[PDB]
């Protein structure tokens, strides 16, 4: 939920209360009472807490921040998973161990620099969640250098589906390819279904590109698609203008038909929200509110 | 004080309420360190 680790380390290790040993410029700041929320808040404190504060702070204590430039580095290991969540209480208890051992001038300069480039130089991790090359740019990029580029027929429009399929998994960052056996694979969603074989779908459009099919024939594909190939198909759809595969090809009955098949449920969904709340605005059978409404849409 | 008269030999026994406090923690795994104080009969 939080952006920082160093944050969650400033708030696990420092006192909640203002004090003079860390936060000197807001302890100062209340006993000379000049504060624009309750400034008369000091005086009237007895001597327990006014000496207990007012000799704190014109002069400092000097304290240690060894237990706490290591909480700076060893939340940003389990905020990316390098360490795992049962065992930090492990590392801590060795990292502090390690850097009281062989501690130096150097080694508290040290941490400190690697304090500073898991806040500002850990924006990579910001980057690829949006880039998502993680497993979509470069995981891909080993597939189209795996395919032949030399198609017989049609050689245009095979190197723009490939150019509108990076884009699909560029424009998506939950989306990911990766190397799975001698295969690649491709999921629309982490945690998600609808899983292409995606060796076995080019392999299929392969020797397919130019057909130039008329448009009397539907029940012929079942020898000749393969229905991952008809789903890959459909997760192209939405990423897919009308000028990548103009009219004629077979893909023309195919990617266009998919979208008008994308286009109908996309606007009976807004039919359907009004359906069944319409069903509690009269009185209906709520058993009775779902059979005869999917068979209007289907 | 001055007290009554007795038969065995007493003892006058006096309990000073005196700030103890001890504030130990753990910097690693098995050093532990205690910081006491009383303040009269100090110790530290």
């Amino acid at each position: 939920q939080q952006v920082d680790p160093a944050m969650l380390a400033a708030l696990q290790s420092q006192p909640s209360g203002v004090t003079p040993s860390d936060d000197w410029a807001a302890a100062m700041d209340r006993i000379l009472a000049l504060t624009t929320r309750n400034p008369e808040a000091f005086r009237q404190q007895p001597q327990a807490n006014r000496f207990s504060a007012i000799l704190e702070a014109v002069v400092p204590s000097r304290t240690n921040p060894t237990h706490e430039k290591v909480l700076a580095i060893v939340n940003a290991l389990t905020e990316s998973k390098a360490i795992r969540k049962d065992e930090a209480g492990l590392i801590y208890n060795a990292l502090l161990e390690r850097v009281a051992r062989y501690n130096s001038t150097n080694v508290q300069a040290n941490l400190d620099r690697l304090t500073t480039d898991v806040r500002e130089a850990v924006a990579q991790r910001e980057r690829f969640m949006h880039d998502t090359n993680l497993g979509s740019q470069v995981a891909l990029n080993a597939f189209l250098s795996t395919l032949p580029a030399n198609v017989p027929r049609g050689q245009e429009d095979y190197v723009s589906f490939i150019s509108a399929l990076r884009l699909l998994v560029a424009e998506v960052p939950q989306s990911e390819v990766y190397q799975s056996g001698p295969d690649y694979f491709f999921q629309t969603s982490r945690q998600g279904l609808q899983t292409v074989n995606l060796t076995q779908a080019f392999k299929n459009l392969q020797g397919m590109w130019g057909v130039r099919a008329p448009v009397g024939d539907r029940a012929t594909i079942s020898s000749l698609l393969t229905p991952n190939t008809r789903l890959l198909l459909l997760l192209i759809a939405p990423f897919t203008n009308s000028s990548t595969i103009s009219r004629d090809s077979y893909l023309g009955h195919l990617i266009t038909l998919y979208r008008e098949a994308i286009g109908q449920t996309q606007v009976d969904e807004q039919t359907f929200q009004e359906i069944t709340s319409v069903s509690r605005a009269l009185g209906q059978q709520d058993t009775g509110s779902l059979e005869a409404t999917l068979n209007f849409l289907l | 004080f001055e007290v009554d008269p007795m038969d065995e030999p007493t003892l006058l026994y006096v309990l000073f309420e005196v700030f103890d406090v001890v504030r130990i923690h753990q910097p690693h795994r098995g050093v532990i360190e205690a910081v006491y104080l009383r303040t009269p009969f100090s110790a530290g």
